[PDB]
């Protein structure tokens, strides 16, 4: 009776598992800042380029 | 090493026997004949590549 | 073959290029951030490629 | 909130397989030749030297 009262403690110790293999790998590679440092490097530019036009 | 040497012997032995049966005279001449219609195949395999071109 | 990759992506980026001074024209940052990522995606892998060669 | 969290997680693994993908087949384009390579230079080998046939 209830499956949820023993099952979901289960899952919440499979949950540290997740959270142990996602940490790994955001810490192995990081991409989004670095690719978001040359976004707003481009914009400053094309203001420019506006501007003379 | 060893069954690659007896494989060689298999087919040296075959090697001699089938020259011994080209004639020169006659083998000359069939294979003359072969290239002749090889040329005219190969002839009509780059008009059907310039139709595309066209 | 790895020449052909690398024209390609050169060339794909450049219309993202020119995507995002349509989207600053249009006044839509969101395109305009989405062309640069998707610039960004296609630099890294045309990067890559003349390694590759 | 959790629903949000949970999201993120499998919106990261996504990203992360989709460049291992890539990363296997730039690789595979340059293997495939270098495993074609040695074995006609293994072959090459014997015929330089005296050993097999």
């Amino acid at each position: 009776s209830s499956a949820t009262s023993a099952f979901e403690r289960m899952e919440n110790k499979v949950l540290d598992m997740e959270a142990t293999s996602q940490a790994a790998g955001e810490l192995a590679g990081f991409g989004i800042e670095n690719q978001f440092a040359q976004l707003e490097a481009s914009s400053g530019v094309e203001d420019e380029l506006a501007a003379l036009k | 090493a060893l069954f690659d040497r007896l494989g060689r012997v298999v087919r040296a032995n075959l090697n001699d026997l089938v020259s011994k049966a080209e004639d020169p005279e006659k083998v000359l001449e069939q294979a003359v004949i072969d290239m002749q219609e090889d040329l005219v195949q190969l002839r009509q395999a780059v008009a059907r590549t310039i139709a595309e071109e066209k | 073959r790895t020449e052909q990759r690398l024209n390609q992506d050169t060339q794909e980026a450049k219309k993202w290029e020119d995507r995002a001074k349509l989207a600053l024209t249009n006044g839509e940052e969101n395109l305009a951030r989405e062309a640069l990522a998707r610039k960004k995606s296609l630099t890294d892998t045309a990067a890559a490629y003349q390694t590759q060669l | 909130a959790q629903q949000r969290t949970m999201s993120e997680n499998l919106r990261r693994n996504l990203a992360a397989l989709e460049a291992k993908i890539s990363e296997a087949k730039t690789k595979k384009n340059m293997l495939q030749a270098r495993a074609k390579a040695a074995k006609a230079n293994a072959e090459l080998q014997q015929t330089l030297g005296g050993l097999g046939t």
